[PDB]
């Protein structure tokens, strides 16, 4: 049991620390006017455009 | 001027075909009759992805076509309704001066060269912005802002 | 008999063999097209 729990809280910060790293990416591009996203940093990220 | 050829669907005009080039094109979208009976047998192509409709206009005996450019600097051109601002990456239109069904009607620089084709537009406010169809230098693209819907 | 009966793929010997070959052909030509078609829808989103 404690080595799952242990196991289960690092798969838990990985994927959140890296929803951490995606924010910190992601935020300036969508601060920034036009919004031109390259497609293959779209596809990386796993985002959505706002200008469709 | 006049290089515009109506869709006519079984009981009123649905849309607006032109010649651009050397090929006709038409909105996807509308559901109708191309008024010239050449070229509305013509084996005729479709595309859903830019909501586009293609053929190649029978040169032969259509040499009235439009002259088109790819290029789009800022400032004015001309939409048969009035003057059409292109600003940033987007057309803007006076509210009244489109309405649906008015779809196809291409856009003219001053050189009277077609820039950009309407496929609609979105109630924007004190404007209208413009979801049309341009091209680069060698590919097709569609403009569409959010909000648009059909027309 | 004295031996036992036995499964599909127990009496196959050098037809499996042959199965074999003709299925990683025409498995390898199904690749082929699911690379194309990937690789062209890839291209198709870049588009917009
Ligand atoms: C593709 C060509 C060249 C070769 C294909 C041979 C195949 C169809 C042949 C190989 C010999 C055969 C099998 C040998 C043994 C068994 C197990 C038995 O309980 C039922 C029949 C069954 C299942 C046979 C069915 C047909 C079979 C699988």
């Amino acid at each position: 049991s404690v080595a799952s729990f242990v196991l289960l809280s690092m798969v838990g910060v990985a994927v959140g620390m890296c929803m951490c790293a995606r924010r910190r990416c992601i935020t300036p591009y969508e601060l920034t006017p036009g919004a031109t996203v390259p497609f293959l940093l779209s596809l990386i990220c796993c985002i959505r455009t706002a200008k469709a | 001027n006049d290089c515009i050829f109506e869709v006519k669907h079984e009981g009123k005009v649905t849309g607006y075909a032109c010649l651009v080039g050397d090929k006709v094109m038409k909105p996807a979208h509308v559901k109708g009759t191309i008024d010239n009976a050449d070229l509305a047998k013509l084996a005729f192509k479709r595309s859903s992805k830019y909501d586009l409709e293609c053929a190649q206009i029978p040169v032969h005996m259509k040499s009235d076509a439009s002259k088109f450019t790819h290029e789009k600097p800022e400032g004015y051109y001309n939409w048969h309704h009035g003057a059409v601002q292109y600003s940033g990456g987007r057309f803007t239109i006076p509210t009244g001066a489109g309405k649906p069904g008015d779809s196809g009607r291409p856009i003219f620089d001053n050189k009277g060269r077609v820039v950009a084709i309407v496929l609609g537009g979105a109630n924007e406010g004190a404007r209208t912005a413009l979801s049309v169809v341009t091209w680069n230098k060698d590919i097709v693209t569609k403009i569409t802002p959010e909000g648009a819907e059909e027309w | 008999a004295s031996h036992t009966t036995l499964g599909v793929q127990d009496i196959s010997a050098t037809a499996m063999s042959w199965v074999q070959k003709i299925t990683g052909g025409v498995g390898l030509v199904v690749a082929v097209a699911a690379l194309i078609l990937i690789v062209v829808l890839c291209v198709s989103f870049s588009r917009h």
